[PDB]
This record gives C-alpha cells, structure tokens and sequence, in this order.
C-alpha cells in the first residue's frame, strides 16, 4: 500500500498530458497545412515568372 | 511528438520567410496604394462633371 | 620572374584573340539574362537564411520558459527539506541558461 | 574500438534514413493513439495488484 | 574567367539563333494565351489560402 | 550493501548528463543548419562575382 499509491499517482500524471498532447495536434495540424499552401502559391508564382510572357 | 512538432516548425519558417521576401519590391510594393493606377488626372477632370 | 613574363604575355595575347570574338549585339544582351538569373539564385539563398533567424527565436523562447518550470521544481524542494533533490533540478536550469545565451548571441548576430 | 566506430556510423545512416521516413501529419496522431491504449493496458495491471492489497 | 567569356559567347550565339525563329504574328498571340492560364491557376491557389484564414 | 549503495549513486549521475547532453544537441545542431547555409550563400556570391556580366 505504499506503492499503490505511487502507482496511483503516476497514473494521474499520464493522462494529464494526453490531454495537452491533444490540444496541440490540433494547433501543429492546420499550420501544416497553411504552411503547405503557401508552398504551391509561391511555386506557381516562380514558374510564371520564369515564362515571361510580358517579355515575348 | 517532440520530434515531429519540430518538422511542423521548420516547414512553416521556410515558407513564411520566402513569402516575406517576396513581399518586397517596387511592382508589389506600390501595388498596396489606391492611387498606384496612373489614371488620376482625368478621374479629377471627370469630377468636373 | 622571366617564366611569368613569358607567362603574362601569351596570357594577354589569347585573351585579346577571344575578346574580338565578342558580338556587341548578342554578347550585350546575354549579359542582361545572366545578371537576372543571378538575382534569383540569390534571392533563394538570402531566404533560406531568414528561415533560420526565425526558427532561433523560437528555440529560445523555450528554454527561457523551461528554466523557471526547474527553478519553481527546486523551491518546492526546499520547502521539503530535500536538498538532494534540490541540486539535481539546479543543474538542469544551469545548462539550460548557458544555452539560452549561446542563441541570444547567435540571433543578435545574424 | 574501430569496430564500434564503423558500427555507429553504419547505424547512425540508418535511423536518419527512417527519420526522414515519418510524415508529420500522420505520424503526429498515431504518437496520441498509442499513447491512449498504453494507459489502458496500464490501468488494468495496476488494479490486478490492489485486488491482492485488499485480500 | 576565359570559360566564362567563352561560355557567355557560344550561349547568346544559340540564343539569337532561336530568337529569328519565332515568327511575330503567331507568337504575339500564344503569349496572350499562355498569360491568360496562368491567372487561371493563380486564381485557384490563392483561393486555397482563404479558405484557411477562415477556418 | 556497501557496492549497492556505490553503483545506486553511480547510475544516477549517468541520468544527470544524459539530460546534459540532449539540451546540447539541440543547440549544436541548430548551429550546423546555419552555419551551412551561409555557406551556400558565401558561395553563390563568389560565382557571381566571377562572371563580372556587369564587365562585360
């Protein structure tokens, strides 16, 4: 009864940072998708520049 | 987690710093005023009327 | 020395012979394309160097907050009584301090 | 040792070779599901033992 | 350098040569064509940025 | 009891500089990214340089 105790405890201590692991997925999730759509804008701007139809 | 946080991390500072950077020079940045379109002179001669 | 002498002057010589191979009218305008497309090389590695003096920024605004959560640890500690404990969580916050300056110079530098 | 040297290079390859493997997206809640049943697995091995506390 | 100088000269040569191949009155209208889709395209990605300053 | 005591203490501090070590990493390897990249910037300057299309 001294260890159930300390296991008792530690188990509190885990599901306590489920929680917060939770909330940031969802925060990490949609920068990665921002940060992705980023990405396709500039490339297509760099590769109309490249063409440089103004130019012909 | 930790390691895969830090991947989410690199990919957004690479994409804002080269959008930042494109954000500067004369075409874009006088694009961003109203009066940019050259047409002015005649818009006030059209307010005459 | 007589060798460079002799060096210096066929040097000079082929580098006459190409330069009358030059077309002004092509050459000047080639000379255009390859100083724009220079521009962009550049302008890709100048922006893969601003990625990194934001990315430093971050990494120590975590540690400078992680150095509190060790001096908080070490305070309820003593209030236990035990030292012991209280030592181990003074040498995390060090290390953590030493190098939080080590991004302050970093960061003020590039 | 030479042979550790050599070993570690050859293993250090090959874990980064897998890092690089990891998509962020995916891999980020796979992380929270594995670490949701492991408290369940848990849960259970504790209460086996203060079933024997009591008895 | 000298392979330079005698990069940048073979270079505008072959440049030239394709600059007499295209014709005005087919090209004049290409480009128009070729500036037109790519607003197409533009118009798309940066639709796709909006819908997450709204979410 | 008088070894059991010497390797408790012992594997203790191996768990004191782990810690020690895995803070450094971070920063030693931030370092690395930066100092490569600048390096590919010092040397795109050098090429262009080289050219002198400006010479020309």
């Amino acid at each position: 009864r001294t260890m159930s105790e300390n296991l008792r405890r530690n188990l509190a201590a885990l599901e306590a940072k489920i929680s917060e692991a939770k909330t940031k997925k969802n925060m990490l999730q949609a920068r990665a998708k921002a940060a992705k759509a980023n990405a396709e804008l500039q490339q297509t701007l760099a590769a109309a520049a490249a063409a440089a139809a103004a130019a012909a | 987690f930790e390691r895969m946080e830090n991947k989410v991390l690199d990919m957004e500072a690479t994409s804002q710093a080269a959008g930042e950077l494109a954000g500067f020079g004369i075409e874009n940045q006088f694009a961003q005023l109203e009066a940019s379109s050259g047409v002015e002179d005649e818009l006030a001669a059209l307010k005459a009327s | 020395g007589l060798f460079d002498r002799l060096g210096r002057v066929v040097r000079a010589n082929l580098n006459d012979l190409v330069s009358k191979a030059e077309d002004p009218e092509k050459v000047l305008e080639q000379a255009v394309i390859d100083m724009q497309e220079d521009l962009v090389q550049l302008r890709q590695a100048v922006a893969r160097t601003i990625a990194e003096e934001k990315r430093t920024e971050q990494r120590l605004n975590q540690d400078t907050q992680e150095a509190k959560k060790w001096e908080d640890r070490a305070k309820l500690a003593l209030t236990n009584g035990e030292e012991n404990l209280a030592r181990e969580a003074l040498a995390r916050k060090k290390s953590l301090t030493d190098t939080a300056a080590a991004y302050q110079t970093q960061l003020a530098q590039q």
